[PDB]
RNA sequence: GAGCCUCUAGUGGAUGUUUUACACAUGUAAGGGAAUUCGGCAAAAUGGAUGCGUAACUUCGGGAGAAGUAUUGGUUCAAUUG
RNA sequence: CCUCGUCAUUUAAAUGGUGACGCGCAUGAAUGGAAUGACGAGAUUCCCACUGUCCCUACAUGUAGACUAGCGAACCCAUUU
RNA sequence: UAGAAAGCGACGCGGCUUUUUGAUUCUUCGAUGUCGGCUCUUCCUAGCAUGGCCAUGCAGCCGUGGCGAAGUGUUGGAUUGU
RNA sequence: GGAGUGUGGAUUAGUACGAAAGGAAACCCACACGUGACCUCUGGUGCAGCGGGUGUGCGGAAGUGCAACUGCCAUGCUACGUCUCCUCAAGCAUAGCUGGAAGCCUCUAAGCUAGAAAUGAGUCCUGACUCUGGAAGACGGCCGGGAAGACGACCCGUAGUUAACAGCGGUGUUGUACGAUAUGAGCUUUCUAUUGUAGUAGCGAGUAUUUGAGACACUGGUUGUUACCACCGUCGU
RNA sequence: CGGAAGGCUCAGUAACGGGCGAGUAUUUAAUCUCUAGAACCGGACAACCUCAGGAAACAGAGGGGAAAACGGAGUAAGAGCAUGUGUUAGCAUGUGAUGAGAACAACAGUGCAGGAGAGUAAGAAGCCAUCCCAUCAGUUAGUAAGUAGGGUAAGGGCCUAUUUAGACGUAGACGGGUACGGGGGAUUAGGGUUUGAUUCCGGAGAGGGAGCCUGAGAGACGGCUACCAGGUCCAAGG
């Protein structure tokens, strides 16, 4: 049996083999259970872990809401874990899955360490990493731009963030400089187009409203002439 | 060591006692004793047999999975943790921004 | 004026001991279902009322309750014998 | 009689049952002959249901029986077994 | 297949057994309950299986003829009183 | 007196042997029939114990008789359950060794070796006549029990972890007591004060709470209370 | 945005299967004409990054991040009901469930929200014509009708409750056997007799039966789900 450990403060991962006695002490648990590291290893006292998921040795996934030690077949839609539909909308299919309760069937258990405390777990504690992408949306970007509850042109914040990258990362360089872009804030091309729609409605009104009066000048007896079919 | 959990009663079964009954539907099922197997055959609903663990859970006399209403532990706000920007500098920028905003 | 239970009126003694085996009157039984025996002998199974549905043959009267199937307690209502 | 007659059907297996056949030891017409219905505590074969009849027996109840108080015989008998 | 005699053995001749049916009338007619089955025990050997051996027309497999041996086994059914 | 008997699978092996086709030979493991015991498990049985309904009795409810029906089930008993079953010695038939008669030969005339599910012993059941020991008292009845039992007999106890009743712990069987209270498909509109207001209800199967409740047993655990120290006979010094 | 068309066949069906008229009691993405739009906020899913399962087919944890994708806020709009007034749109008044929305590029354009009328396609309807056996004469009880309600995009026994007994038959009902139906083909002086799987139109099916999600539109099978009859691969678990 493998054990796969994630440390979400650091963004780091490690896999280990268990021994028999360690394994046998996990039996009976389920996803979203917790335990103390001392039950897996000597030391590791007070490290609290939470169980995330895993896999049958046949390869079927453990599902978070099927509380049994057995395999079932379920009918699954899009948005259900264990199924990945592609080429037709409204497709639903029947697949084998395993319940959440841990036993000798399982090949791998996934686990999250909540807090490393004073301990020095190799690989988990020795590295710190960030994200992969950058906040495109304006208000998400602003919070990261350190500001809150004040008004700027986007250019200001793009300048701040770029300069800080040049300074803090490279101390000067053309490296970094990912292609920062901003959504949900009005640029000048939008100011013009958003003015134009106001021009349209104002004329369409007057033109429509004119013809009504122009008609009534000529046809006082509109209704009595028209209605006699 | 246990043999398993009885299907009808809900009772855990000691090693070396009880029996499995296998139906033509292809299912295998474990019973504590002849008493509860017979009650199944005669279509007595388990929730009405008041000494069963099943009945006691259903009535709410015994705490069970349905009572739990569990929810994910809520955390707090952090000093804006964002790529590159060191945690400590945001602790400073946020303050400086708050000043300027006033 | 069946069987079962009660009112009026009438009724009873070879003593003590928890008492093996084999008997005589009776109950119940896993899985199998006449393999038992000259032979289903003995036992089990079916059973009242209401409705649906009923074959060959026949002296046309019958066969016929043919066979085969379903319903049935307590309570509170409508409707008046359905 | 020969005889458990031959052929078909019923069974895993038929000295049985039913259907055919007929030189019938020794069938046969009010010494009454032949084909049916309704009705037999009449004789015979098979099927469904049902079961301690059986495989293969086990446990339990009442009444007798064993032991004890009161009462108290008979069949049979050359007898040394 | 050669060849009396592995296995057979015509035509004749000598024995044993009482499990078949006869033959005879010794015992019982002032009474010895008569066929078959069910149940249960013991004995015999003229040996069907199981153990040890000898011959072979015994390559092996399967057999066939003989010797000492009676410890343990030899069933469930259909028709029929058998 | 007597007891274990047989079948199959795997391996040797597609081997020896045969032109080919075919085709053998210990040890180990599974089973059946027979024998002797045993209840931990699983079936069966329901005498003690807990529940349910039908007809009719004790004015209602509660507790219950009679006719009998029905669900579960301690201890016990049982098989459809579980455990059980080989080793020596002398030697049959036979095949051999040495060896004369009979200078050669020869299993036999003396002598020796290998030898059967058969025979005789041991392990297994019954237990004749015996043998070793203690002590001036011993033993039987009467009283109370069972692991034993037709009656005798056997195993035991009598001022004590003795018996019986209660607490308080422990281990089971049944299935949620009586009485209150709340609800209930529906059906109904009664009373007091007094002129007009206020007061103001009945009848009902069942279901939920109090309540894994109440009932019943056993305890070689522990506390309290109560009862029991006799008597008669026989043989001996 | 398309995969609901086209292609293949004639099993089933004596019938909305076929010919002629009519346009409703109905729904319709695209397309046309007229008209026509001031709106804020939030998370995820897939790919990406780090581990990493399974014989394969196929999947896991953890962390970022978009939309003209998605969910909420306000706001226009707004079903039904009731009364006036104009059949009947429309308008007035009262009451209101519900409740949104796309821009982008300049090679000089392409899109997307609402209405009203067209256009295309279905659903349901009117009339008339349709094979053999009487050795098949009675058939039917949602059957025939009425009142009221549910259901549907919509009329209707389509379905259900209480009332009325109807409906169809020798001018052949009901049962059984058989059949894709026309435009047309072969023979023919005339009157006829025979055939139509088969270029066009319409219907039904995808081994046999039955259920279904998505969508403007399928009871779809080069979509899904279960049984029955058959198969294929395995490391025996799928």
């Amino acid at each position: 049996m493998k054990l796969n450990i994630s440390y979400p403060t650091n963004g780091t991962h490690k896999t280990f083999k268990l021994d028999f006695k360690a394994e046998q002490r996990l039996y009976g648990k389920k996803t979203l259970d917790t335990f103390d590291g001392s039950i897996i290893k000597p030391e590791w006292e007070g490290l609290q872990f939470q169980i995330t998921g895993g896999s049958d040795v046949q390869g079927f996934p453990m599902i978070k809401t099927l509380l049994t030690d057995k395999r079932k077949k379920l009918l699954l839609k899009k948005g259900d874990k264990g199924f990945k539909p592609v080429n037709r909308k409204g497709l639903r299919k029947r697949k084998t899955v395993r319940g959440s309760i841990i036993a000798s069937d399982i090949s791998m258990v996934c686990v999250s360490l909540i807090d490393a405390k004073e301990v020095a777990i190799e690989g988990l504690t020795d590295v710190v990493v960030g994200a992969t992408h950058w906040p495109k949306r304006f208000n998400k970007l602003k919070a990261k731009a350190g500001f809150s509850e004040d008004a700027d042109v986007t250019a200001e914040q793009v300048l701040k963030v770029i300069k800080d990258a040049i300074l803090e990362v490279n101390a000067g360089g053309i490296k970094k400089l990912p292609k920062l872009k901003v959504s949900r804030y009005q640029t000048e091309k939008q100011k013009e187009r958003k003015a134009e729609k106001i021009k349209l409605i104002e004329e369409r009104k007057k033109k429509s409203e004119k013809e009504r009066a122009d008609f009534l000048k000529k046809y006082p007896d509109w209704q009595k002439k028209f209605a006699t079919k | 060591f246990y043999e398993g959990t009885c299907v009808y009663s809900g009772y855990p079964v000691p090693r070396g006692k009880g029996t499995y009954f296998v139906s033509l539907d292809d299912k295998s099922s474990l019973f504590f004793s002849s008493k509860y197997k017979n009650f199944s055959d005669k279509k007595i609903k388990a929730k009405r047999v008041k000494q069963t663990l099943m009945s006691k859970q259903f009535c709410g006399k015994v705490e069970s999975v349905h009572t739990e209403k569990k929810k994910k532990i809520v955390v707090q706000k952090i000093v804006r943790g964002f790529p590159a920007l060191p945690k400590d500098a945001v602790e400073k920028i946020r303050e400086q921004n708050k000043d300027y905003k006033k």
